[PDB]
């Protein structure tokens, strides 16, 4: 059952004096001319905040209860105007739906031809109360016209209200986020208001910041047609990518002569990698790792090697040194992920797995030819100025972690340019035309 | 949103610019996702136009004058009531009664008085850009030093504007070499200037200057004009008193006294009306002029909307300064817009990385304000140069430039001062009550062809006369009103008559 | 279509054509008089005698040469057609106003392609590729 | 803030505690000990010429 | 306080006129600016050196 | 001091260019205002943040100069249109527009050239040595009113 709200339910939004000014604000308010629920008790949803009002003089409407359950399980609001005072408490109360007669406690406080009206909201755990009292004669509907509700209570009580009820002629409506123009008079009091969305004239009043507007034509808004649906158009590839074969291989190559596997014409679920607790690092650069399952690519390259844990700092964009410029260097704009784990449980020997060894962007020299590091022609033999280029990793079973073996896979991603070729697990929709739509073609949103 | 004005009615019509009505009430208006622009499939009626989809208005086929413009020849108005929309009419259509031997000549005239209003000066303004940007916080003031000349070239730009506004005000009003002042007697031949001369009881402005002065309504500083409103009112007094007592003569050497009726006889002789027409009609002319000044008092009392060109200068300065002050509250990406929050909450490297956003935003905001004032001041200077020209030509003289000094033939004009501007009362002669006549280019007598020395030949259908071009005054066709050239052979449309010899 | 919009003028070209007709028809039938007040009709050759006194030529010089003067004028208007039909570059003062506004808009639109130091000129790339805390820097 | 504090007749409502200009600058406050209203006036500044 | 000039009661009446009996030819200089210095800045060289 | 109009047009362009040059030395929040310092002291990945501060400052400095020149050029264009008008109306003719071609009644004017400008010698007639007389608008003879031609 329902009634018209007219222009009721505005309250002073702040403790700020303003003189003779048409101030403007955006906040939770009861929208003008909205439908208000009508009563002659039930438990009601609280939503984002409440307007409540009643015709009264008996004080049969003694107060309210608010919370999630309204009984036993939690600290919960009890409010009672007991004719001696407004009494408030927030206890873990043990009372049913009607504890009144026939007609923990983290906080507590003590203060028809008539109507009283109230607004209740909670923000940041501060529960807040606004009020007004009036005489009336037309009690047969909510009173037409305007007067401002004003604050009473503002308390950090923290309770998550979702339900409430009355305690034993009243009406209930809900606050909504809206923009208003508020007429402060030459005495510091609100005396009128405009609900800016109500009609194009209210948008015009709010555009001009005035209650009167001249004859004319005024721009208030921009119109845009909205998407009616969403579309996914993707490759219809059925094959699934070889990541087990990439990551769980018997032995990775040396860092000086690194391996690379192409991944192509398959669907890739990177959550299989990204969710895995196994990886000591998952450093992604030109793309965020959370997004990988929603993108699409022309190719993916898994470069891979085993290397000593200390040198991971050179496996980054634009770096230099023996691990980078003499083994494997990334470009400055690397679009990809560095994925690695400590592999001491497999790559470590009983004293030194010396088969793993160390010495441009995606450069590689497989040669072990002597550094002719001076004037003497070394002719394949070491000496002064004459050195074998590949130092050997001493991977024993109990090295310090910087000295342990790590297994590395670096994924480099080829962006969409040519057609979709490695792609996320997205499912293609039907195609719609001539309507406005959202669309996604191979990740092109 | 097209509106009758809330004074008159609460109905509105709405135009969706460039959009097609097959989309409009089927979109973010009506039957789709619809934030703010709440639903109606038709608000009363829907009507496509070249300007866009028009909703709520009523299409009409009568072409009225344009009340509210829409675009592409469409206008809207509130009428028997609804908002009607129509293709506008440019004006009533008049087929002029032209034929090769017919002429119309006025038999009577009306003096008219018309008001023209021009801006002359802006609010003189200057800003302490270090106080605006940093509010006396030392850490911010030290960061700002890295930007060099910016908070000094801005002051130099605003100083150029502030000095120019005194120059504009001086160039318009200071045309007069001495403070000429009015005689104690008021025998100006029947004319009554008492509404535009000084009121000595008040500041000593005229009555009409007090209407004008009534009707017009941080780190920042506002500076006074060089000349006070009391000084400007003395120059308008002097310019007016010179014009009344001495005609244009005070505009070229020293003022020469002349009786005002004889000065008006020269003004008439300047527009090709023979001066006897003035002295024979002097009481009627004075009654028309005295009446016309009264209508100006009513016009400026009846609405405040007349001074829109002056009022807009005051509004544009307020609009810009409020915007410049509000721009202090913006974040520009910083963790707070209040500088002491950043300084209290963050370590010095984290604070300076944030504060340089507020400096960057506030500096980009302050350059934007100063650039608007530089452009707006050139627009006001173009008006002040026109006002100096209007005063030089119309007030100190009698300009023959058509429609320059009000509509109709120009006689004289009176300056009156107003806030941030000037108001001219242009006095003009309009010919009013014409008759048709038959006419001919020449008259043939004893074979000699006669032409009129001044004025034109006319006939009432039985007798021929000569008369002046701007006021019907028939006279006998004599050797003294005419001159000879050639004979009847050469001229097209010549007529026979006697030409009398005294 | 890129967030740009263009609006119609208030007066359409056939309304301007009514004003240029009306000013011309007033001038031909009534001299300057339709500026100062009502259009007083006057014979057009006699209006030209009033124009000649205005430049210090005694009006009999018009009437004694009226056929010649009409021929010189009728001939001169004909040459204006040939000048305008020949030489489009005579309208440089109007064409310039078109060409400047077209290049101003095309410069404003081409600037959407500039990176400004972000990962892409296409805003939906950043929003697709980067998670929100990283995207907001770009 | 910084300013000249001054006695004032701007009649705040019982729940109102400070007041603002059109451009939102604070220009009045209640004294929380003696509950009368002060105007806040900015301290003077200007060009030395 | 600046003076606007001398003040002068013109001797008006319904029957009095003043007529000049002599003249001065007078030469008045007027000066107007007509052009700026034609200037160009290569932004590629100004910014990036 | 009479040529203050022309000397100002020389001065304003000098102040604009001196300001535009001095701004090259400002830091704009980079570690040096001299580009070769940053290039020689830093690796490119560090240098690019510093150089982008210098680009940002020097570009906004240059936009400010060009915007002032556009507005100043419109002011001088309006003066050149006025000068071109005075040349046609005062030199090639005899103007009757009060105070346009110099104060007094206008006879003629002579142009003379000047650096960045033009100078007119306006030649004018100014009346002097007035005498008072009694006057009347008309004279009556044989009961008929006579007026002067
Ligand atoms: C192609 O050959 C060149 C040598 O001719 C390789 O150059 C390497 O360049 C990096 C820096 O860019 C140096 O750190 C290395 O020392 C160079 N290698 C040698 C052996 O001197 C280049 O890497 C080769 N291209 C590819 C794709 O690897
Ligand atoms: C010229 O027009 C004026 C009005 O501008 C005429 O004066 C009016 O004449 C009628 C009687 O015909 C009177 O009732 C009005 O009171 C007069 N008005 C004024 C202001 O005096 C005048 O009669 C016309 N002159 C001629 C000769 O027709
Ligand atoms: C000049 O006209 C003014 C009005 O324009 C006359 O003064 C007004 O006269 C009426 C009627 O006597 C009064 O109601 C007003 O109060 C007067 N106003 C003022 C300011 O005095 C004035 O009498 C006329 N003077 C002459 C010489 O005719
Ligand atoms: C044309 O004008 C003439 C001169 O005013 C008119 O002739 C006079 O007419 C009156 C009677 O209306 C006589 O008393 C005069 O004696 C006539 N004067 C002469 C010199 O003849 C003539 O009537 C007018 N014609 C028309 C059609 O109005
Ligand atoms: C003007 O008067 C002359 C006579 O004084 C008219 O000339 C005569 O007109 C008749 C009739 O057309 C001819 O038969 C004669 O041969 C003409 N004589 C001459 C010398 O040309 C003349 O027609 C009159 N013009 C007008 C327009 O009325
Ligand atoms: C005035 O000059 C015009 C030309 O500008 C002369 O008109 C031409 O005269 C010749 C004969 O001399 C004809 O062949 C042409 O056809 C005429 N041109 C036109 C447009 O009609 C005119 O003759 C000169 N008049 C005098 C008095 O010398
Ligand atoms: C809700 O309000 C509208 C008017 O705003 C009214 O037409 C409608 O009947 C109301 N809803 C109910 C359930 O009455
Ligand atoms: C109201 O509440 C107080 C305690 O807060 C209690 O002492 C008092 O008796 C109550 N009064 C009534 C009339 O119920
Ligand atoms: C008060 O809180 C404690 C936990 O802090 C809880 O065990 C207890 O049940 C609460 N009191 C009541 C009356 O429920
Ligand atoms: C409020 O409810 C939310 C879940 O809806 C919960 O996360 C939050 O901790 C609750 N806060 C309090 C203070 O009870
Ligand atoms: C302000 O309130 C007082 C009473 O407190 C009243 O006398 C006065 O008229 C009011 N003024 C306005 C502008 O409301
Ligand atoms: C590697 O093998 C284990 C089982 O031995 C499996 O859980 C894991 O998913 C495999 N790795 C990948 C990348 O799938
Ligand atoms: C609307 O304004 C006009 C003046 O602009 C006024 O005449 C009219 O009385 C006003 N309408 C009403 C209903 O008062
Ligand atoms: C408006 O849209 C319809 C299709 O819905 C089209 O047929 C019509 O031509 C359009 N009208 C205009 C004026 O563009
Ligand atoms: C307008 O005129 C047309 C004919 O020109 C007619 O068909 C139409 O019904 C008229 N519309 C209105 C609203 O009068
Ligand atoms: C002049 O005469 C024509 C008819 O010849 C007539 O239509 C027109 O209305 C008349 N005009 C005046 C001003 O009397
Ligand atoms: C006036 O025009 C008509 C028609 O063109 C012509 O018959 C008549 O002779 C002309 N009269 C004069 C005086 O030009
Ligand atoms: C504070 O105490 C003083 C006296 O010590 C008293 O005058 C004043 O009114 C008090 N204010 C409040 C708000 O208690
Ligand atoms: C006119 O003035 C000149 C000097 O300008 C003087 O020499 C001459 O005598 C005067 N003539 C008369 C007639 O006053
Ligand atoms: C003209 O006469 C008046 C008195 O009628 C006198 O005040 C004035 O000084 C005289 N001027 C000259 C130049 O003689």
């Amino acid at each position: 059952a329902y009634t018209n709200s007219f222009t009721r339910g505005v309250y002073y939004p702040d403790k700020v004096f303003r003189s003779s000014v048409l101030h403007s604000t955006q906040d939770l308010f009861l929208p003008f001319f909205s439908n208000v629920t009508w009563f002659h008790n039930p438990v009601l949803p609280f939503n984002d905040g409440v307007y409540f009002a009643s015709t009264e003089k008996s004080n049969i409407i003694r107060g309210w209860i608010f919370g999630t359950t309204l009984d036993s399980k939690t600290q919960s609001l009890l409010i009672v105007n007991n004719a001696t005072n407004v009494v408030i408490k927030v206890c873990e109360f043990q009372f049913c739906n009607d504890p009144f007669l026939d007609v923990n406690c983290t906080f507590e406080y003590v203060s028809f031809k008539n109507l009283r009206e109230f607004v209740f909201k909670n923000i940041d755990g501060y529960f807040k109360i606004y009020s007004k009292h009036t005489p009336i004669n037309l009690v047969r509907d909510l009173p037409q016209g305007f007067s401002a509700l004003e604050p009473l209570v503002d308390l950090p009580i923290g309770i998550n209200i979702t339900r409430f009820q009355t305690l034993l002629a009243y009406y209930v409506g809900y606050l909504q986020p809206r923009t208003f123009l508020l007429k402060y008079n030459e005495n510091g009091t609100i005396t009128d208001a405009v609900d800016c969305a109500l009609d194009p004239l209210s948008e015009t009043k709010c555009t001009l910041k005035s209650f009167t507007v001249e004859k004319g034509i005024y721009q208030t808004s921009n119109f845009r047609v909205q998407p009616t649906e969403s579309i996914v158009r993707f490759p219809n590839i059925t094959n699934l990518c070889p990541f087990g074969e990439v990551f769980n291989a018997t032995r990775f190559a040396s860092v000086y002569a690194w391996n690379r596997k192409r991944i192509s014409n398959c669907v890739a679920d990177y959550s299989v990698l990204y969710n895995s607790a196994s990886f000591s690092t998952f450093k992604c650069y030109g793309v965020s790792p959370t997004k990988l399952n929603d993108l699409c690519f022309t190719n993916v390259y898994a470069d891979s090697f085993v290397i000593r844990g200390d040198e991971v700092r050179q496996i980054a964009p634009g770096q230099t040194g023996k691990i980078a410029d003499y083994n494997y260097k990334l470009p400055d704009d690397f679009t990809g992920c560095v994925i690695a784990w400590n592999s001491n449980n497999l790559d470590s020997k009983v004293g030194g797995n010396y088969n793993y060894r160390y010495r441009k962007p995606f450069e590689r020299d497989i040669s072990t030819e002597i550094y002719q590091a001076g004037s003497k022609p070394c002719n394949g033999v070491e000496g002064f100025n004459c050195y074998f280029p590949l130092q050997s990793y001493g991977f024993q079973p109990t090295n310090g972690v910087g000295y342990q073996p790590y297994r590395v896979v670096v994924l480099s991603f080829e962006l969409l340019h040519a057609p979709a070729t490695v792609c996320g697990p997205k499912k293609s929709t039907n195609l719609v035309k001539n309507k406005c739509v959202n669309f996604n073609f191979n990740g092109l949103t | 949103v097209i509106t009758p004005g809330t004074n008159t009615s609460n109905q509105v019509a709405v135009l969706y610019q460039g959009v097609n009505c097959t989309e409009v009430p089927v979109a973010i208006h009506a039957d789709q996702l619809t934030p703010t622009w709440r639903v109606y499939s038709t608000g009363s009626n829907v009507f496509q136009t070249r300007a866009g989809c028009l909703i709520g208005a009523e299409h009409v086929n009568n072409s009225y004058e344009c009340d509210i413009p829409i675009g592409a020849g469409i206008c809207a108005s509130y009428q028997t009531q609804s908002i009607i929309a129509y293709t506008m009419s440019l004006g009533a259509e008049n087929s002029v009664a032209y034929s090769n031997n017919s002429i119309a000549i006025p038999t009577n005239f009306t003096i008219s008085v018309t008001t023209e209003i021009l801006p002359v000066s802006m609010t003189k303004t200057s800003v302490d850009c270090t106080m605006y940007i940093c509010g006396d916080s030392t850490e911010c003031s030290n960061l700002l030093l890295q930007y060099g000349s910016f908070c000094t070239q801005l002051n130099r730009a605003l100083t150029g504007i502030a000095v120019e506004q005194d120059k504009n005000t001086q160039e318009v009003f200071a045309q007069v070499k001495q403070i000429y002042k009015t005689p104690p007697i008021k025998d100006f031949g029947g004319f009554n200037f008492s509404q535009i001369l000084p009121d000595p009881s008040k500041s000593k402005r005229s009555f009409i200057e007090d209407l004008l002065f009534n009707k017009v309504t941080n780190g920042l500083t506002v500076l006074p004009p060089l000349l006070t409103d009391e000084m400007i009112a003395q120059y308008t007094s002097a310019l007016l008193a010179g014009t009344i007592t001495s005609g244009w003569t005070f505009g070229a050497g020293a003022a020469l006294q002349i009786p005002f009726a004889m000065q008006m006889a020269y003004r008439f002789n300047g527009i090709g009306v023979t001066q006897n027409v003035l002295y024979e009609n002097q009481k009627l002319i004075a009654n028309q002029f005295n009446s016309a000044i009264g209508k100006i008092q009513d016009s400026l009392s009846s609405t405040a909307s007349a001074l829109g060109k002056l009022q807009n200068v005051v509004n544009q300065n307020a609009q810009a300064l409020n915007t410049l002050v509000k721009q202090l509250s913006s974040n520009f990406g910083a963790i707070s817009s209040v500088l002491n929050d950043i300084l209290s909450r963050l370590d010095k490297v984290e604070a300076e990385v944030q504060i340089d956003r507020l400096i960057t935003g506030r500096l980009q905001s302050l350059q934007t304000y100063v650039t608007q004032q530089l452009i707006r001041a050139a627009e006001i200077r173009a008006s002040a140069n026109l006002a100096a020209t209007k005063m030089s030509e119309c007030v100190l003289g009698q300009s023959k430039r058509v429609d320059f000094c009000g509509k109709g033939y120009h006689l004289m004009s009176f300056p009156q001062s107003a806030p941030h501007g000037v108001v001219f009362l242009h006095v003009t002669y309009v010919p009013a009550q014409e008759k048709n006549f038959t006419t001919a280019p020449a008259i043939c007598h004893d074979g000699k062809a006669h032409f009129p020395r001044e004025g034109v030949f006319v006939s009432n259908g039985t007798h021929w006369f000569v008369t002046q071009r701007n006021f019907y005054e028939p006279q006998i066709i004599t050797t003294d009103n005419t001159f000879v050239s050639g004979n009847c052979d050469v001229v097209i449309g010549i007529v026979n008559n006697t030409v009398y010899d005294p | 279509f890129n967030g740009l919009t263009v609006l119609p003028p208030l007066l359409t070209d056939e309304m301007i054509a009514q004003y240029t007709s009306a000013l011309l028809a007033g001038t031909i039938t009534s001299g300057w008089t339709f500026g100062a007040g009502a259009a007083l009709q006057i014979p057009f050759a006699m209006q030209m005698a009033y124009r000649f006194n205005g430049i210090g030529v005694t009006q009999n010089v018009l009437y004694e040469n009226q056929k010649l003067i009409a021929n010189q004028f009728n001939s001169a208007i004909g040459k204006i057609q040939d000048s305008l039909s020949s030489t489009a570059s005579a309208l440089g003062k109007l064409q310039n106003v078109v060409n400047q506004n077209a290049q101003a808009l095309n410069t404003l639109v081409k600037q959407l392609s500039s990176n400004f130091g972000a990962i892409s000129s296409v805003l939906n790339d950043i929003l697709s590729r980067l998670d929100k805390v990283e995207a907001e820097v770009q | 803030g910084t300013g000249v504090l001054t006695e004032s007749n701007k009649k705040f409502l019982p729940f109102q505690q400070f007041g603002r200009d059109i451009a939102d600058t604070t220009d009045a406050v209640r004294d929380p000990q003696t509950l009368e209203i002060l105007d806040i006036t900015p301290c003077s500044f200007g060009g030395v010429s």
